[PDB]
DNA sequence: GTTGTACATA
DNA sequence: TATGTACAAC
């Protein structure tokens, strides 16, 4: 989950697909909404990463 | 979103639809349905020209039901342009509504009080009214009628002696028609409403168009100490299931870790033994189980672009 | 050029005392024609310039602690006003 | 807002005026270019 | 934060809290795997209730 | 550490040092400073004179004197009379000093409340065990011939830079660096410190080093993998926390101070890996054979012996000849060093 | 960068 | 008393 630094005027957010990896990049209008969506997305991606790690365990 | 927003919007909707014309309903509802709305986008939504949108905005801005926000925009294709956005500042609009409602009620109350007082005589020729106290000093020698000081003409008694009941009905009519405003205000006072801003209003934006020229973003200048009037307002949880085999592995890892630490901690040679006489320091069971399994199976058978980014 | 919301205490140094203020940097007011144009010096590069509307000055002067209508009524973009 | 308070009506706003919007000499140089800045942990 | 679980502990959780078992049996084979359920359960308000 | 172990918010904490001098504006706060910034009387800067008045004016409730073995000095004791305080606490590992002023603490801050045995806490895993050693480096004939004729004030610099000590220090550093250890080298002589540092290309800290540089060096030595060892001086002889340090080497030392030896050994007594099985920190003291340094070395360790530490003599370093390169290995280099050092003499 | 002053030891 | 070294200030 790629997010632009808070020190930049842009509010762009990119999701990179796991493998020409699929990239879905969205630009927001308010930082508050951008942060709220980012936190929710991070939970899903992080949880899926843990699930994939467990699957790869065996 | 929140109960507070719904009640405030309803109060704004009621005031506009009742105390304003028709086009005002369209303009304010568009900027209530949406967040901060550009002037160009508003025109496209309502399909009205600038000459028709201007009068609506001006009257709504006078009553502080809509706020304006001007900022410079820098598009790569065209030269820098100034864009105008319209939104609603609930604290301002609600305060304006409360003041106007009180003033309207007070004005009718004052008119009713004034009407109940004795009427003041008026002169027909010069149309200069006179109160009872002022007319009493205009009495003539024969004391028949009040004579105007300027015209020297008899005074005529003024009207409004019969309206004593009409104004009471008018006040009754208003309070009945204005009841929803009072009821909504009571609930608003009970709660506390935060003041909105262009940036804050952008958190609830529903874009009107697909390729709107207005970049609906707030990019304030860096370290700009300039202030305009009315420009501001007041973890991860990772789980690890430990299988019986994993526990055995953990014990093996602990033993290996202990061995690694022990080797690193081995005392040097010179400290192990006391060196005093040395020179100067200078320079197959599987078939057994299978036959049992076959026998037990027989037993069972028998028995059965490049952009800066960071990683989040 | 600053409101000094907090000022050092006279009695004891290195002990700030809160005073009524808003800490807004003041402009370098200059008289352009018949209007007052204020220029602000950003902390961190041309200074910010805007026209001090008489309404803004009237409001400020009223806070200091005995002796056109047709246009603004309808339309009249900010440039016309 | 002040006028509304005078009449006993709670004002849902505030005056904007009330909005309070407010060493060089290095000793050792032979290690230059080797020390990474572990400023924080 | 890493929380270590065990098969014996998992069975104990089911015995002591029948509500946890109810949410486990009806979702583990249908919607998401067991590891996701426990990660969600700890972060939920039920684990706090 | 204060912001870590307790809940005192940063807004209530203020540090009074040569870099920054701002004081907390809260009703009650904390001030952490140094004696040098509180004991000066003659001339104080306009920015620091206000701080002293701020310290003196208020009636403080608690004063903590770290390393209280320096308060009974000629001038430092004035910190007890100027800064009013209801309760005074003194914290020090060694309560000894050469002069008889040690007893002055009785009427200054109070008596001795509690004392803990060094070995008792060592066997309980609270502080790391140490295998102290004293390496005897035989001075070469070329240098020793000048050690006799020269005067006392110039002898110190002469037996501190003997080539054999360089070889011993280099060998020990290489051996422990291969062992994955963090080494600290102490030297009371600044000239020897710089010479050793430049020869081995390792950082050094002493009086002239600015606060920012030394703080950066210490942080790097703690977290940076490349920086395995650092050279310290009398400045870091006490009150510096280096949890990653596990080995200490001495090439120079003050004349006869037993306190300095104990304080230097303290740098490694707090090693992080002080509980893993078989761990043993080290404390090397490189001395010159048949020199006046041996007189002080047997006198400089009279306090550690009392606590229970045992010093053993190392007459030879095994595997030291097989090292590929050693400093001053050829007579040409040794003669050059003798001419270079004698120039300063 | 330098000068006036302590502390710790012969 | 002399001599190193470290420290604060100008
Ligand atoms: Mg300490
Ligand atoms: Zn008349
Ligand atoms: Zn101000």
């Amino acid at each position: 989950l790629q997010a632009t630094p808070a020190s930049s005027e842009k509010m762009m957010l990119r999701l990179i697909g796991k493998v020409k990896p699929q990239r879905h990049m969205f630009s927001f209008n308010n930082r508050t909404v951008m942060d709220n969506i980012k936190m929710t997305l991070q939970q899903i991606i992080s949880r899926y990463k843990d699930a994939d790690i467990y699957e790869e365990k065996r | 979103d929140r109960p507070i927003d719904d009640i405030v919007k309803n109060l704004l909707k009621f005031v506009v639809r009742g105390f304003y014309g028709g086009s005002f309903v369209l303009v304010l509802d568009a900027i209530l349905f949406h967040s901060v709305l550009a002037e160009d986008d508003l025109k496209q939504l309502l399909s009205i020209n600038k000459t028709e949108l201007g009068p609506l905005i001006a009257r709504l801005r006078s009553d502080r039901l809509i706020s304006i926000h001007k900022q410079r925009e820098y598009p790569p294709n065209s030269k820098s342009v100034e864009r105008v956005y319209y939104y609603v500042k609930y604290p301002h609009a609600i305060d304006a509504i409360k003041w106007k409602v009180h003033q309207v009620v007070q004005r009718l109350k004052d008119d009713l009080d004034k009407n109940s007082e004795p009427n003041g005589y008026m002169c027909p020729i010069c149309l200069t009214k006179y109160t009872q106290l002022e007319a009493v000093q205009l009495l003539n020698f024969d004391r028949t009628e009040f004579l105007c000081s300027l015209c020297d003409e008899p005074l005529v008694e003024d009207d409004s002696g019969k309206k004593n009941k009409e104004k009471q009905d008018k006040l009754n009519r208003l309070m009945d028609q204005i009841q929803p405003i009072i009821d909504s205000l009571k609930k608003i006072d009970d709660s506390r409403i935060e003041e909105n801003t262009f940036e804050i209003a952008l958190a609830r934006l529903i874009p009107p168009q697909n390729q709107s020229h207005a970049a609906y973003t707030y990019n304030p200048k860096k370290g700009s100490t300039m202030f305009r009037p009315g420009d501001s307002a007041p973890a991860t949880l990772h789980i690890n299931i430990t299988t019986a085999s994993d526990e055995v592995a953990q014990r093996e890892l602990q033993e290996r870790q202990a061995e690694e630490k022990r080797k690193q901690n081995a005392v040097p040679e010179w400290h192990k033994q006391s060196t005093i006489g040395k020179t100067a320091l200078g320079r197959e069971e599987r078939e057994n189980e299978k036959t049992l399994n076959d026998y037990y199976a027989a037993l069972a058978k028998k028995q059965a672009l490049e952009d800066e980014f960071e990683d989040v | 050029m600053v409101c000094e919301t907090d000022v050092p205490s006279e009695d004891d140094p290195t002990q700030l005392v809160s005073r009524g203020g808003c800490g807004n940097t003041q402009p370098t007011i200059r008289k352009d024609g018949l209007k007052l144009v204020g220029s602000w010096k950003k902390d961190r590069d041309e200074p910010e310039l805007r026209v001090l509307s008489t309404e803004e000055i009237l409001n400020i002067f009223k806070h200091i602690s005995v002796f056109l209508e047709t246009l603004e009524h309808n339309g009249a973009p900010h440039h016309a006003i | 807002p002040r006028k509304l308070q005078d009449l006993g009506l709670k004002p849902a706003s505030v005056d904007p005026a009330t909005i309070k919007r407010q060493k060089g000499k290095i000793t050792n140089t032979h290690m230059t270019g080797i020390l990474k800045d572990y400023s924080h942990r | 934060v890493n929380v270590n679980l065990s098969r014996e502990k998992i069975l104990n959780i089911f015995e002591n809290y029948p509500i946890v078992k109810k949410a486990y049996t009806d979702n583990v084979p249908k919607n998401f795997k067991e590891p996701e359920f426990w990660a969600r359960f700890f972060s939920s308000k039920l684990f706090r209730k | 550490q204060f912001l870590q172990w307790c809940t005192l918010q940063p807004e209530n904490c203020a540090v009074f040092t040569s870099d920054n001098k701002e004081m907390f504006q809260t009703e009650s706060g904390l001030v952490v400073s140094t004696y040098s910034m509180v004991a000066n009387t003659r001339n104080r800067s306009h920015d620091s004179q206000k701080v002293m008045d701020f310290l003196t004016g208020r009636e403080w409730g608690f004063i903590i004197l770290d390393e209280v073995h320096v308060v009974p000095a000629a001038m430092f004791r004035r910190v007890v009379s100027t800064i009013a305080a209801h309760a005074k606490l003194g914290l020090t590992a060694t309560l000894v000093r050469e002069d008889d002023k040690i007893g002055d603490l009785n009427f200054l801050i109070g008596p001795k409340l509690y004392e803990a045995n060094w070995m008792e806490l060592s066997q309980k895993g609270h502080i790391a065990n140490v295998q102290c050693a004293e390496v005897w480096c035989p001075m070469t004939a070329e240098f020793y011939q000048e050690y006799l004729r020269e005067t006392a004030r110039k002898r110190m610099l002469l037996y501190i830079m003997n080539p054999t000590k360089f070889q011993a220090c280099q060998f020990l550093i290489q051996y422990h660096e291969r062992r994955g250890d963090k080494i600290i080298v102490f030297s009371d002589n600044v000239y020897a410190l710089q010479e050793y540092a430049l020869k081995m290309g390792k950082p050094f800290i002493y009086g002239s080093t600015p606060q920012q540089e030394r703080m950066n060096i210490l942080q790097n030595f703690q977290y940076n993998d490349q920086i395995n060892t650092i050279f310290l001086s009398k400045v870091g002889d006490t009150s510096i926390d280096l949890p990653e340090a596990t080995c200490l080497i001495q090439i120079s030392s003050h004349y006869g101070s037993r306190r300095q030896e104990a304080q230097r050994l303290g740098r490694i007594l707090r090693a992080k890996r002080r509980n893993d099985e078989g761990f043993n920190a080290f404390f090397y003291s490189l001395v010159s054979k048949d020199t006046q340094e041996m007189y002080y070395s047997t006198k400089r360790q009279a306090f550690l012996v009392d606590q229970g530490y045992a010093f053993k003599v190392i007459t030879h370093l095994h595997g030291m000849e097989n090292i590929p390169n050693l400093a001053y290995a050829s007579p040409r280099e040794r003669r050059e060093l003798l001419q270079e050092v004698l120039l300063k003499n």
